[PDB]
Formats: structure tokens, C-alpha cells, sequence
């Protein structure tokens, strides 16, 4: 058992983030006060569960987790929520003026208020740890403090724990739930100073949430209560393996084995079946076949993009619930024959599988109906990169006039930064553009 | 951050920056004795952004009261809700500006203005974290203009780290005492451009005409104006008095609408234009893109919208909203810049304004604010080129230059415009 | 000199005191440094009995200063009304044109006179005028969307 620290910088780090430890919370029976009476070790443990909570003396199970945002309101609702008691309370760390989605506010001039005592605070939770093996990090693209924040405490965490994996939930930007202009700019801000910390990297595009909100769950004008708790759901189906018991992904550093070739294409991409609505609890359940082939279709991709046009590294299958091996292996089989799948000629062909045979959860007031199989397949493909040529396009009409320039050079950025971030992505294209051969 | 200073200088800002918490104190559930008899908790919420709470339950503006004329703030008090501002928040002379932007800047203005900071300092060191501020004043006079311009530098000065916005009443021939009005307005002009974030352009020559034109009001009074004024800036605050979902801040706000720093002169609108049936979904969109209902007298075709945003309030479809607007930008596509995507974005407040079920507020920032700067520039070189009632200005210690310098800097503005209105990607 | 206190008293609104000089030889049609005369500066300051005065013991209606401007000019310029009357009764050209290429019509029309257009308008003004840059007085209410304005100026 060797433990793993949760970070969540920002609003959108930090509501992702209260969705998905009461998820967590459900899957292990853990209640809102930290009480776990299936948990018969009271005080301590060494538990697959562990690596995500400690215990304390009183039977109670609190989240390795630390919230973090420039301004209050968000972490205040965490404070006062069903789930105020989970925490650890000096783990909820807020300043009063955020970064005005500023990336150089919240990396240079308000960030810098607040990085002393984050850092000191995640060294207490470190600290508690046996066997620290690295930090998952949770944040937006687009919000000053998500971007720019994120980014400082980056580039400390790199120089406080050299030796320890950090992963990122990054929610990459869509207009259609956004009121952020220059999040083109954060995005690619963040990337930059980011992509040596970064062992690997889930991006979420907002807009492919979105989308299956309204088309799969019937939600017409999807909030970010909506949006969450799916993204949570997916984020769980990523994180299980290092909860639980398992064959694959059960440590950090197995992630970057099996997800990054090599270190700066580390942007796998997920993709989740089914998703359906909780009006439908009489569904017919699908099959392993039907829910694998579903991974291979761009709706239910977390990243819109198309693999059809790129060329895979990696493929991980992640399946949870009634899920017989051998029916895992015969849809492989068909999914090969059937689809044009192509990988790159250097790394091995085969789909890794692992398999979590207890139900999937839902949360009771969600939007997803329970289903007796679920499936998230992980893969590294050339596609994504898709994604980042839509933000480096975007980015490039706004810095061609240099529009909104100025308020970041008012919060100690360097213009410089700007062309440095831009050329940094324009190197990351050409490093996917290389490997797609 | 949460708290706004608010100051009102001279005649036509305290005048209006009564009507504001008149209207705002209505919406919170404010009664004039600063006791809060209102109906929902959503009235509570954010009631620290404008008032300061006392004892007994009792809610202070936190306004600053600012005249060279001391009759101003006489009417002020006996008004309405006079006796709810803080006795000590006023802050007036005996003699007063005479229209002139030299004695509100250099002369009278610049005897009183340390004893107005100081009660901004009062105010501001019971923040517990100040937003900035906002100041309400005309262009057209000495006292707004002028004083008013001077605290401007002197607050950004001392505060270089918080926003400062301003509604700013424009002069028009149609709405006029005097000749020399283009003179203070262009004077004060170059002292907004560098040193405020964010500029209302109230336009006179457009309140006037939406009331005598789309209102039927055959002799427009300040009280008529005002009515719109009021409308507006209900609306442009609404998003920091409830603010619903929205997490925004004053910075937040100029940072996704000003993408130029000096290009930070705003066209207000407004929908429903009344005078003293509930509107659609799509009548709200179509009347706030329109000409007519712009609160400065300025033709948004004739130029680009470089930002918009909107305020919806009432109880509406927001996927209506959401259509409407997509299909405003769809049809008229070429007039917002393509170089900053996603550049128009729309909020709803379930909360409607007083005496309206529906409503909506636009905040342009257009090139097309140019035509305004023109046609002050104008009726500025026609009594310059004259050197008509210089005198008075150079009397007070200014310099010919001085006003050479402010010519060139608007005629600096009006080409900044042009520049962006005709660039492409 | 007589001159510059009559020129001072014509700019000050001093009634009595133009009396006085002029009694005493006062030159009426004395000139500052850029020519400006004492009707000049009586029509630019709105001193309507002074503007009577003058033009009844001898001032010229049609003088120019340096820049080419008439007392009609600068009246119309500032928007007094009843100068503009009597300068017109006692012969002041309509369409005097400064350096600047304005007439009349044109400084009425930027400052938003409506009243004085119309007058002016009424005594042939000229609609055809061009200023230094080929506008019109209609030119420039289309410019600056002064509907008011250009209503008027069509006739
Ligand atoms: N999926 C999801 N996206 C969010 C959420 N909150 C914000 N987003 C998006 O994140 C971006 C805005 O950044 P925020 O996270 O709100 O900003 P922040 O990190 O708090 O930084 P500042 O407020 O600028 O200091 C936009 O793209 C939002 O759509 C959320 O709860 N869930
Ligand atoms: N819309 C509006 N304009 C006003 C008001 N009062 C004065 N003005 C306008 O403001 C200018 C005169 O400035 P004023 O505020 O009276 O002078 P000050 O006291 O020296 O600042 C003119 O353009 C007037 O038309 C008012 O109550 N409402
Ligand atoms: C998303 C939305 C519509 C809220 C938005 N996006 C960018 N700007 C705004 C609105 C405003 N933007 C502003 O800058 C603003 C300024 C203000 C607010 C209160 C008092 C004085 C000025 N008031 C606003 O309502
Ligand atoms: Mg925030």
C-alpha cells in the first residue's frame, strides 16, 4: 500500500474534486462523517482503500486531499456541504482575491501569496504517508487559477518530490459553458510550464461532456452539477486500480508504463460506456461486445477528436462489474477485424485489460441509470492532438493583435512568455505529427 | 474580493448616483432608514458589495458625496433616500466650478480633493477586500469633470491595485447649458483613458433622443434621462448584486471585456426602453442589438464589436437566450472581430428589475464608440480653432497647450479605433 | 488709445462704458493682435446691446480677424440667437468663409444651433458650402447622425 495525494486547485478542480471523493466515498462505504463499518481494522490499515484514506483513532476514514483556490466562495461550500466533516479542515486552503482568469495572477503575483503554506500543508499530509508515491492534480485549463496556480505548484511539487508521480484531470475549455475569453491563452500558458512536470495528463473537454449530457442523460442545458458528476464517474473508472484490487494501473508509475511512450505525448484519451440515462432503469444491459465496441466511438469520447485519423501507442481497457474475461478477449478479437485500428509499428499491439467485478456505482441524486457492466478504455493516440491545434488556433487569431496582452504583462509575466508557450505547442504538434508516421 | 466604493461628484453625479441607490436599495429590500424589510434572502446575499452594515440591523452605502457647489448636496439629502448616506461621506465646497474644468481640476477641485480621499480611505480601510471603485459624474461641467478626473489619478495612485470604473454622463448640444462643454468633456477624456479600467458612455445626445424619438416625450427632463440612466446601471451592477452562479469579481469582468487597455469606453443598452406586456426572449435580443436603444449615440454597424456582454433578468428559457444570442452573432457575423472568438457572452438573473417582469442589459465594447469621440472632437477644434472662452481656462493656470495636447490625444483614441475596426486575421 | 479699453469693454459686457468711448473718439472698429474688433468680441460674448451699439455708429458687420472669421461667425459659433438677427439686418455676410473653409451655416450646425440654422438657412445659406474637406453643413449632420439637424438642412 503506498498512498496517493488528490490536489484540486481552483473551482473547477475543486467541484470536480467534491464529486468525485463522494463517489469514492459510496464505492467503499464510506459515510459523510468518515465512518466505515466495513472497514473492521479500526484506527489503521494497510487496505487497497488506504491509498486514497488515512484513519484515525476514532474509526474515521478522511480523503488524502487537498483543496486549494485563490478565492473562497467554491471551498466554502465544501466547508459547509454534506461532506464537511470529511476533510481535513486545514486542508481547505483559500486567499481572498482569485486571479481574475488571469494565468499570471494566479502563477506570479496572487499565487505566490498562498504557495508556502499549500505546500506546507500537502508536506503534513506527505508526511503521514509510508510510502508516498505521487499526487493526482485537478484543474481547469481556462481559469487563472487553474492554469496559472496549477502551474506553480508544479514546478515546486517537482522540486520538493523529485521522485514522485504527478497526474493530471485537466478540464480543457468549451465555449458553450464558459464565460472566459482568454482561456485560449491560460490553456497554452499552463501547458508550457506544465508539460516537464507532468508524467500524464487526462484532459476533459468540457464540450464533449456537454455533449453527452444532452444526448445520452436527456439534460437540455447541462449545469456543472451535470457535467460533474459524470466526469466524476469517469474519473472513478480511471482511479479504481489504485484503490482496489487489481492486475492493471495499480500504481502511478504503471500509468506512465502503460499510457506514455515518451515523456511529453503523456495526453491519454479517455472514452466511457454506457452512459445512460437514470429514466431508462429498466434498460436492456448490454454486452461486453456492445460496451467495447461503444469505447471505439467518438460520442463517447472525453476529448472531441477523431482516433479514426490518428495512430494508437496504447489501449487500456478498464471494465467494472459482470464482465467475464473471455467475452473481454472475444470482443478485442472482433473489435480488431472489425474496426481500422493502427498503431505505430514500435509498441506493442495488444489491448491491456483489467477488470473490477464489483457493480459500478452511481450517486442517488445523479443523472446515470445503474448498469450491471461499465468499461473505460484508456488510449494514447495521435488524434488528440486535434485538441490542441483547435486552442493553438484560437490562441494565435488573439495574439496576432495582442488582445488582452496587457493584463497579463501587469501581473509580472513577461510578453516573451507568450510566443515561448506558443512555440512549446507548436513542438508539441510536430511531436504527435512525427509519431503518426 | 466583495466591496465597491462608490463616489458621486458634482451636479450630474450626484444626481444620478442618487438614482442609483434609490433603485438598488429598492431591489435589496433597503428602506431610506437603512433597515432591510425585504422579502427574499437572495436580497442579503451581496448586500456588503454596496452597503456596509452598522448596528441594529442597519445598512450604509458605502458613497461618497463629492461637490464644489454646496446646493447639490442639500437636494441630495432632502431626496428620497438622503438620509441614508453617511453624514460624514459628504464632502462639498462653498463656491463652486462654473462649468469649468480648470477650477474643478487645478483650483477649488484641488483644495477639497484631500479631504474627499481621506473619507475614501475611511471607507476603503473597512473593506475587507475592496473591489475598486466606481464614480458617477457628467464630462460636460467643472465639478464631475474636472474634480472628478483628479480623484480619479490621485485614487489610482494610492490604489494602483484595484479597479476603477466610471459611468460618465456625456455633453450634447440637444441636452445643453453652455458652449465650453466639449472642452471639459475632451479634457476629461484623455484623463479616462489612462486611468480608469472601465468607462459607461452615457450619452446624452442618445438619452435624449430615445426619449424624445422612441418615448414620445416631446420635452425630455433630467428626470426622464435619469429614468434610463438608472435602468442601465441597475443593470450593469446586477451581476455583482446577485450574482446568481457567476463567479466574477470587477477584474474578472475587465479582464475578458477590454482587450486593448485604453479601449475601455463601453455603449450601454437597454431593453425594455420606458418612460415613467412583458417582452420575449427574441424582442429583448433584437432590442438590445439595436441602435436605438444605445445608451451612446453611436451606430454599432459602422463599426466592430470588439466584446459584448449581456444581463438577462427575469424568469426566461436559458437555452432561448442561448439560441437568440447565437443567432444574433450568425446573421450579423461580420460586425464582431473574428480574432477574439467566443467574444460575446450572456448571463441571467432570475431576479427582475422594479416594475419589469423581463429585461436585459447590453455592454458593448464597439469601435464604433468612435462616432462619439468625433463628434465631441469636432464641436472641441470648431471653439478651439476660434480659441473661444480660453481665458477662463488659461486663467486658472492652464496652458494653450494643454488643451493642443488633449486634442491630440482624443484624435490618438478615435485613430486607435479605426485601427482595430479595420483589421482582419 | 482708446482702443484696446474699447475693445475690453466690448468683451466685458461694459454698456456704459463703450458709451463712453466712443464718446470721447474711441476707434469702433479698433483690432486686437489677431484683429479681432470690438463687434467680434460683443458677438462671441453674447452682448446684445452692445452688438446694437456698435453697429449703429459705425462698426463693420462684414470684418475678418487674422483666421478669416465675422462677428456672424462667431455668433452662430457660440449660438446667440438675436446677434445673429441683428447682424444679418445690418447686412453681415451670410456666407463669409474662414481659413478653415467654414461659413456660418457650417459652426451652427457642428455646435447643434438649430434655432440659428434655421435662420441662416432662411437668409440663403449656402447647402452647396464645402469646408476644407468637402463637407457640407448637411455633410456633416450626416456624419454625425444629428437627425434633428438634417431634417432642417432639407428645405
Ligand atoms: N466541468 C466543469 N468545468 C468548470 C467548472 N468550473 C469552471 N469550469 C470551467 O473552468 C474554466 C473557468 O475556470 P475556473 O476553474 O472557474 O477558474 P479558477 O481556477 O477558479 O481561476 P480564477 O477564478 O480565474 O481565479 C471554464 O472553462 C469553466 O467552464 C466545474 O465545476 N465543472
Ligand atoms: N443625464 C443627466 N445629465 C446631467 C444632469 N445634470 C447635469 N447634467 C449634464 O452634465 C453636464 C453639466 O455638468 P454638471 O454635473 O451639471 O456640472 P458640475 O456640477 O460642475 O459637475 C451637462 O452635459 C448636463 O446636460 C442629470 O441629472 N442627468
Ligand atoms: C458573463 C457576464 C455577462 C457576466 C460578463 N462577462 C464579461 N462582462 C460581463 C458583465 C459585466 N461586465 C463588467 O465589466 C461590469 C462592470 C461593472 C459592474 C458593477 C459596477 C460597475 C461596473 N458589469 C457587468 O455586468
Ligand atoms: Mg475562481
Amino acid at each position: 500500500m503506498r498512498e496517493c495525494i488528490s490536489i484540486h486547485v481552483g473551482q473547477a478542480g475543486v467541484q470536480i474534486g467534491n464529486a468525485c471523493w463522494e463517489l469514492y466515498c459510496l464505492e467503499h462505504g464510506i459515510q459523510p462523517d468518515g465512518q466505515m463499518p466495513s472497514d473492521k481494522t479500526i484506527g489503521g490499515g494497510d487496505d487497497s482503500f488506504n491509498t486514497f484514506f488515512s484513519e484515525t483513532g476514532a474509526g474515521k476514514h478522511v480523503p488524502r486531499a487537498v483543496f486549494v483556490d485563490l478565492e473562497p466562495t467554491v471551498i466554502d461550500e465544501v466547508r459547509t456541504g454534506t461532506y464537511r466533516q470529511l476533510f481535513h479542515p486545514e486542508q481547505l486552503i483559500t486567499g481572498k482575491e482569485d486571479a481574475a482568469n488571469n494565468y499570471a495572477r494566479g502563477h506570479y503575483t496572487i499565487g505566490k501569496e498562498i504557495i508556502d503554506l499549500v505546500l506546507d500543508r500537502i508536506r503534513k499530509l506527505a508526511d503521514q504517508c509510508t510510502g508516498l508515491q505521487g499526487f493526482l492534480v485537478f484543474h481547469s485549463f481556462g481559469g487563472g487559477t487553474g492554469s496559472g496556480f496549477t502551474s506553480l505548484l508544479m514546478e515546486r511539487l517537482s522540486v520538493d518530490y523529485g521522485k514522485k508521480s504527478k497526474l493530471e484531470f485537466s478540464i480543457y475549455p468549451a465555449p458553450q459553458v464558459s464565460t472566459a475569453v482568454v482561456e485560449p491563452y491560460n490553456s497554452i500558458l499552463t501547458t508550457h510550464t506544465t508539460l516537464e512536470h507532468s508524467d500524464c495528463a487526462f484532459m476533459v473537454d468540457n464540450e464533449a461532456i456537454y455533449d453527452i449530457c444532452r444526448r445520452n442523460l436527456d439534460i437540455e442545458r447541462p449545469t456543472y452539477t451535470n457535467l460533474n458528476r459524470l466526469i466524476s464517474q469517469i474519473v472513478s473508472s480511471i482511479t479504481a486500480s489504485l484503490r482496489f484490487d487489481g492486475a492493471l494501473n495499480v500504481d502511478l508509475t504503471e500509468f506512465q508504463t502503460n499510457l506514455v511512450p515518451y515523456p511529453r505525448i503523456h495526453f491519454p484519451l479517455a472514452t466511457y460506456a454506457p452512459v445512460i440515462s437514470a429514466e431508462k432503469a429498466y434498460h436492456e444491459q448490454l454486452s461486453v461486445a456492445e460496451i467495447t465496441n461503444a469505447c471505439f466511438e467518438p460520442a463517447n469520447q472525453m476529448v472531441k477528436c477523431d482516433p479514426r485519423h490518428g495512430k494508437y501507442m496504447a489501449c487500456c481497457l478498464l471494465y467494472r462489474g459482470d464482465v467475464v474475461p473471455k467475452d473481454v478477449n472475444a470482443a478485442i478479437a472482433t473489435i480488431k477485424t472489425k474496426r481500422s485500428i493502427q498503431f505505430v509499428d514500435w509498441c506493442p499491439t495488444g489491448f491491456k485489460v483489467g477488470i473490477n467485478y464489483q457493480p459500478p456505482t452511481v450517486v442517488p441524486g445523479g443523472d446515470l441509470a445503474k448498469v450491471q457492466r461499465a468499461v473505460c478504455m484508456l488510449s494514447n493516440t495521435t488524434a488528440i492532438a486535434e485538441a490542441w491545434a483547435r486552442l493553438d488556433h484560437k490562441f494565435d487569431l488573439m495574439y496576432a493583435k495582442r488582445a488582452f496582452v496587457h493584463w497579463y504583462v501587469g501581473e509580472g509575466m513577461e510578453e516573451g512568455e507568450f510566443s515561448e508557450a506558443r512555440e512549446d505547442m507548436a513542438a508539441l504538434e510536430k511531436d504527435y505529427e512525427e509519431v503518426g508516421v | 474580493m466583495r466591496e465597491i466604493v462608490h463616489i458621486q461628484a458634482g451636479q450630474c453625479g450626484n444626481q444620478i448616483g442618487a438614482k442609483f441607490w434609490e433603485v438598488i436599495s429598492d431591489e435589496h429590500g433597503i428602506d431610506p432608514t437603512g433597515s432591510y424589510h425585504g422579502d427574499s434572502d437572495l436580497q442579503l446575499e451581496r448586500i456588503n458589495v454596496y452597503y456596509n452594515e452598522a448596528t441594529g440591523n442597519k445598512y450604509v452605502p458605502r458613497a461618497i458625496l463629492v461637490d464644489l457647489e454646496p446646493g447639490t448636496m442639500d437636494s441630495v439629502r432632502s431626496g428620497p433616500f438622503g438620509q441614508i448616506f453617511r453624514p460624514d461621506n459628504f464632502v462639498f465646497g462653498q463656491s463652486g466650478a462654473g462649468n469649468n474644468w480648470a477650477k474643478g481640476h487645478y483650483t477649488e477641485g484641488a483644495e477639497l480633493v484631500d479631504s474627499v480621499l481621506d473619507v475614501v480611505r475611511k471607507e476603503s480601510e473597512s473593506c475587507d477586500c475592496l473591489q475598486g471603485f466606481q464614480l458617477t459624474h457628467s464630462l460636460g461641467g467643472g465639478t464631475g469633470s474636472g474634480m472628478g478626473t483628479l480623484l480619479i489619478s490621485k485614487i489610482r495612485e494610492e490604489y494602483p491595485d484595484r479597479i476603477m470604473n466610471t459611468f460618465s454622463v456625456m455633453p450634447s448640444p440637444k441636452v445643453s447649458d453652455t458652449v465650453v462643454e466639449p472642452y471639459n468633456a475632451t479634457l476629461s477624456v484623455h484623463q479616462l483613458v489612462e486611468n480608469t479600467d472601465e468607462t459607461y458612455c452615457i450619452d446624452n445626445e442618445a438619452l435624449y433622443d430615445i426619449c424624445f424619438r422612441t418615448l414620445k416625450l416631446t420635452t425630455p427632463t433630467y428626470g426622464d434621462l435619469n429614468h434610463l440612466v438608472s435602468a442601465t446601471m441597475s443593470g450593469v451592477t446586477t451581476c455583482l448584486r446577485f450574482p446568481g452562479q457567476l463567479n466574477a469579481d470587477l477584474r474578472k469582468l475587465a479582464v475578458n471585456m477590454v482587450p486593448f487597455p485604453r479601449l475601455h469606453f463601453f455603449m450601454p443598452g437597454f431593453a425594455p426602453l420606458t418612460s415613467r406586456r412583458a417582452l420575449t426572449v427574441p424582442e429583448l435580443t433584437q432590442q438590445m442589438f439595436d441602435s436605438k436603444n444605445m445608451m451612446a449615440a453611436c451606430d454599432p454597424r459602422h463599426g466592430r464589436y470588439l466584446t459584448v456582454a449581456a444581463i438577462f433578468r427575469g424568469r426566461m428559457s436559458m437555452k432561448e437566450v442561448d439560441e437568440q444570442m447565437l443567432n444574433v452573432q450568425n446573421k450579423n457575423s461580420s460586425y464582431f472581430v473574428e480574432w477574439i472568438p467566443n467574444n460575446v457572452k450572456t448571463a441571467v438573473c432570475d431576479i427582475p428589475p422594479r416594475g419589469l417582469k423581463m429585461s436585459a442589459t447590453f455592454i458593448g465594447n464597439s469601435t464604433a464608440i468612435q462616432e462619439l469621440f468625433k463628434r465631441i472632437s469636432e464641436q472641441f477644434t470648431a471653439m478651439f480653432r476660434r480659441k473661444a472662452f480660453l481665458h477662463w481656462y488659461t486663467g486658472e493656470g492652464m496652458d494653450e497647450m494643454e488643451f493642443t495636447e488633449a486634442e491630440s490625444n482624443m484624435n490618438d483614441l478615435v485613430s486607435e479605433y479605426q485601427q482595430y475596426q479595420d483589421a482582419t486575421a | 488709445d482708446l482702443g484696446k479699453k474699447l475693445l475690453e469693454a466690448a468683451r466685458a459686457g461694459q454698456d456704459d462704458e463703450v458709451r463712453i468711448l466712443m464718446a470721447n473718439g474711441a476707434d469702433v472698429n479698433a483690432t486686437d493682435a489677431s484683429g479681432l474688433t470690438p463687434l467680434h468680441l460683443a458677438a462671441t460674448y453674447g452682448h446684445l446691446e452692445i452688438v446694437e451699439v456698435l453697429l449703429k455708429h459705425g462698426a463693420d458687420v462684414n470684418a475678418i480677424d487674422i483666421m478669416g472669421s465675422t462677428p456672424l461667425h462667431l455668433a452662430a459659433l457660440i449660438g446667440h440667437l438675436e446677434i445673429v438677427e441683428v447682424l444679418l439686418k445690418h447686412g453681415a455676410d451670410v456666407n463669409a468663409v474662414d481659413t478653415w473653409g467654414d461659413t456660418p451655416l457650417h459652426l451652427a450646425a457642428i455646435m447643434g444651433h438649430l434655432e440659428i440654422v434655421e435662420v441662416l438657412l432662411k437668409h440663403g445659406a449656402d447647402v452647396n458650402a464645402q469646408d476644407k474637406f468637402g463637407k457640407t453643413a448637411f455633410d456633416i449632420s450626416i456624419d454625425n447622425g444629428n437627425e434633428d439637424l438634417a431634417e432642417i438642412l432639407q428645405k
